[PDB]
RNA sequence: CUGAUAACUUACAGGACGCUUUGGCUUCAUUGCUUUUCAGGUGAACUGCCGAGUAGGUAG
């Protein structure tokens, strides 16, 4: 269904729901679902996350018990943005080292045309990252 | 003693911009650069990968232009403010204020946050009316912490005695050339100063060799040589020298005019300090800390008018 | 104007911030020195009134 | 093709004519003019009363 | 409940012809804008994988 967030940090609140969807695709190991953000404003995500192709799973039951829940386009991961941030420009040198690093340089004028971020983590390790999602 | 409608000094300490270089192995230098992002543009400056360390460079002159007022219409106000500098240097001396300014050069207080997360950093001074063999401070984080550690350097006498003679003589000059060597970790956060925009992060920059480069503010640099002010009531942190001395972290004035110990309330007792200094009994610690602060505002310069 | 502390200027409003614009000129980084050049002309105009 | 700072023609000739140390209390050479002023301390030496 | 009551001003029309303002001219001597000034909130978005790829992809 189309989930309504009715209190609100939707950006950080919509991002936990995918962590269930991250873990539920390892118990059964499917990828037969689709992801759709209808109210993709140019500021926020909007209080409508929807799964298209959950409602009885362990995370969403306790979310629904309290007084706040009701339970074309291309939403693709874009990890080319992740190398634009300059902690990854030096990871990328140690990749390509395998020589003069000093003849490599920066860009000094970049213009990133409306990316959008949702912060998450790993569960094998203790390591964080970003789910960069555009149209 | 009422203040004139035309009073002004010049500063006696004149810094310059700070230039950031990067020393690769094979021992060669390239000016540091930074990025620019739009989608409200934020600039990010970090060390490149293969670098070994980082130089910095600027230059300070103890011009000693605080000896007489720059412009002063009333001659009684001029004749008083001349007698304090000739009485401070006879009865107290420039040794206490020369040491506090020179520590801020000789450790990295003018390197504001880039000191943080470093392995070791070193300072090398090139003083101008000098014989030779440049004064160098090595491994400041461990070797130099307390003031005594500076005085155990082999020539710490010979460089305080420049700044005293630069303040004592009617044409005193004392140019210094400071150069730092920061041994960072790999791909380190470096923070330069940044422009003022009417309202996200735009650095203050110059051009070194046809390329942009971040520069510590010329005014940004003198604000860290002048972190001397710890003479306020119940003082803990030393402050930047100023009138009714502010603290910009917790946005408040210590030495507020209701305390009676801002600069203008001590200027109106300028005749009062001439009789204390011209006795033979050595004055109290409370009343020379008022004089150390009174001289540090003539070294700072400014305009002191009213009405 | 009279000489007492104004009461609007508390410690927050007196520790605030004051932005001002100036022209700033300085010698570039790796220059050697600076040239200056002008010219004077001593031309005997004090002999008689204009 | 670029702007550049300059020292004004009137600022420059005000330095060539700092000669006047004949005023009655002479220490510092003043810029030559009628009732010779001193811009540091805002007074005329050589005042019309003198 | 008004110097009260009541009240159709109409019809037609050619202003024209002509017209040399011109001559002369010295605005100009003199000049110091200065003094002082921290934009900060950068602990966030990590570390691999393929590829000759400073391009571009992908994992969690």
């Amino acid at each position: 269904k189309t989930i309504t967030f009715l209190p609100c940090n939707n950006e950080s609140l919509a991002a936990k729901c995918l962590r269930v969807l991250h873990g539920f695709n390892y118990q059964y190991e499917t990828r037969n679902i689709g992801v759709s953000f209808p109210l993709w404003c140019d500021a926020t995500v909007g209080k409508k996350i929807s799964f298209v192709s959950l409602l009885k799973q362990h995370y969403f039951v306790q979310m629904e018990q309290l007084q706040y829940f009701h339970i074309y386009v291309s939403f693709r991961r874009c990890q080319s943005i992740d190398k634009l941030t300059a902690a990854g420009l030096a990871r990328k040198i140690r990749r390509l080292e395998k020589f003069d690093p000093s003849s490599f340089a920066q860009k000094e004028h970049t213009a990133i045309a409306h990316y959008h971020s949702l912060g998450e983590s790993s569960k094998q390790t203790n390591r964080n990252f970003r789910l960069n999602i555009r149209m | 003693m009422k203040l004139p409608t035309n009073l002004a000094y010049e500063r006696s300490i004149d810094p310059s911009d700070v230039c950031f270089f990067v020393v690769w192995p094979d021992d060669r230098k390239t000016p540091l650069t930074y990025n620019s992002r739009t989608l409200h543009q934020v600039d990010f400056c970090h060390v490149p990968y293969g670098a070994s360390h980082i130089e910095c460079s600027f230059s300070v002159s103890f011009s000693s232009e605080l000896r007489q007022p720059y412009k002063c219409n009333s001659s009684k106000v001029k004749q008083t403010l001349v007698q304090l500098v000739e009485l401070y240097e006879t009865k107290i001396g420039w040794t206490e204020l020369a040491t506090r300014y020179l520590m801020n050069i000789c450790n990295g207080k003018w390197l504001w946050k880039n000191t943080r997360k470093a392995y070791c950093w070193n300072i090398v001074l090139t003083p101008w009316p000098w014989n030779g063999e440049k004064v160098g401070f090595e491994d400041i984080r461990t070797n130099y912490t307390s003031r005594q550690d500076f005085k155990n350097n082999k020539n710490w006498s010979a460089i305080v005695e420049m700044i005293k003679t630069a303040f004592s003589s009617t044409d005193g000059l004392a140019i210094f050339e400071v150069r730092a060597t920061l041994h960072l970790p790999t791909n380190a956060m470096v923070r330069p100063s940044q422009v003022f925009t009417e309202k996200s992060r735009v650095f203050q920059s110059t051009t070194i060799d046809g390329e942009r480069s971040p520069i510590l503010g010329a005014f940004k640099t003198g604000a860290a040589i002048a972190t001397i002010d710890d003479w306020y009531p119940e003082a803990t942190e030393p402050l930047r020298v100023g009138r009714f001395g502010v603290h910009r972290e917790d946005v408040t004035c210590y030495r507020h005019p209701s305390t009676g110990k801002d600069f203008f309330s001590i200027l109106q007792q300028a005749e009062h300090y001439i009789e204390v200094l011209s006795a033979n009994k050595t004055p109290a610690q409370e009343t020379i800390n008022d004089m150390h602060f009174l001289m540090a505002n003539l070294i700072k310069g400014g305009m002191f008018q009213h009405k | 104007v009279s000489g007492q502390p104004i009461k609007s200027a508390t410690a927050e409003a007196l520790a605030q911030g004051n932005p001002h614009q100036v022209d700033f000129c300085h010698v570039p980084y790796g220059a050697s020195h600076i040239e200056c050049s002008f010219s004077v002309s001593f031309s005997s105009e004090l002999r008689q009134p204009y």
